[PDB]
RNA sequence: UUAAACCGGCGUGUGGC
DNA sequence: TATCCGCTCACAATGCCACACGCGCTGCTCGGCC
DNA sequence: CGAGCAGCTACTTGTGAGCGGATA
């Protein structure tokens, strides 16, 4: 009763948000400093990281 | 008196890191306290010759020593934006800065 | 005797002495103690009691 | 100078005794 | 100013064997003496 | 131009000794 069981999708959402974190703080540093009408949402983010 | 304490940071990035540490003494208006950032890395090499052009603008240690009368939210302040590795100087965490005549010498340096 | 035992009495070197003992130095004042220990406890992305 | 002959370090996981 | 009481860190944890896998991408800065 | 640096945990337990320390 004290012992609680993960399966794949809670650890796959814990690494998740991690990764989610690390592109959250990316899209952080790069819109501190990004002007308006310049691009499109899209080279803010980025896919390697995660 | 705005003196230049040295810093060391997260490496690599480093002059994104001045630029962050920028942005963050415009966000709160922190330029009473502060000064800039004095990143001399200038070892101006353009040997643009034949064969090979693509010559080492940048030649400095890590460190982006910034002018700022120091106060512990100013401390805090530098902490706060990421990669600030180190604050380094003889202290627990509140130290003294470089003096002048390495003033003078990074304004040599600077100039080269 | 566990209030005794605390060199401190008011909030403000009770932060100090909590902050000393959660970063080693880093002097502040009033400034990053009581925020360190806000954002410790009682921040929802640095606890995350599902 | 020439000839002949010869020429797995680390971690991880699993399982077994 | 000596003597226990407690804090803090190092050092260690059967032996073999068998099998298998994974040990990264890109940008910056510094090193220069074939 | 090439290479190196770097940016994108919380239940081990025992045994032991060295170092404050506190308390007369
Ligand atoms: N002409 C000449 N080139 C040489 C000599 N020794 C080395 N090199 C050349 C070949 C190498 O590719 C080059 C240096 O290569 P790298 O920068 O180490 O220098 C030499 O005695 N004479």
């Amino acid at each position: 009763g004290n012992r609680r069981i993960r399966s794949v999708g809670e650890m796959a959402e814990n690494q998740f948000r991690v990764g989610l974190v690390r592109v959250e703080r990316a899209v952080k540093e790069r819109l501190s400093l990004g002007d308006l009408d310049t691009l499109m949402p899209q080279d803010m983010i980025n896919a390697k990281p995660i | 008196k705005k003196r230049w304490y040295v810093v060391q940071a997260f490496s690599g990035f480093e002059g994104r890191v001045a630029t962050s540490l920028r942005e963050h003494i415009k966000l709160h208006n922190m330029e009473d306290l502060f000064g800039e950032v004095m990143v001399p890395t200038e070892e101006v090499v353009e040997i643009r010759g034949g064969q090979r052009r693509k010559s080492e603008r940048k030649f400095f240690p890590g460190y982006v020593l910034v002018q700022m009368v120091m106060n512990d939210a100013s401390w805090h302040l530098v902490r706060s934006v990421p990669r600030v590795m180190g604050f380094i100087g003889g202290t627990s965490d509140r130290p003294a800065p470089i003096s002048d005549k390495e003033v003078d010498a990074i304004m040599n340096r600077l100039q080269q | 005797e566990t209030l005794r035992v605390d060199p401190t009495n008011d909030r403000l070197s009770a932060l100090v002495e909590i902050y000393r003992m959660m970063r080693p130095g880093e002097p502040p004042t009033r400034e990053a103690a009581e925020s360190l220990f806000e954002n410790l406890f009682f921040s929802e992305d640095r606890y995350d009691l599902s």
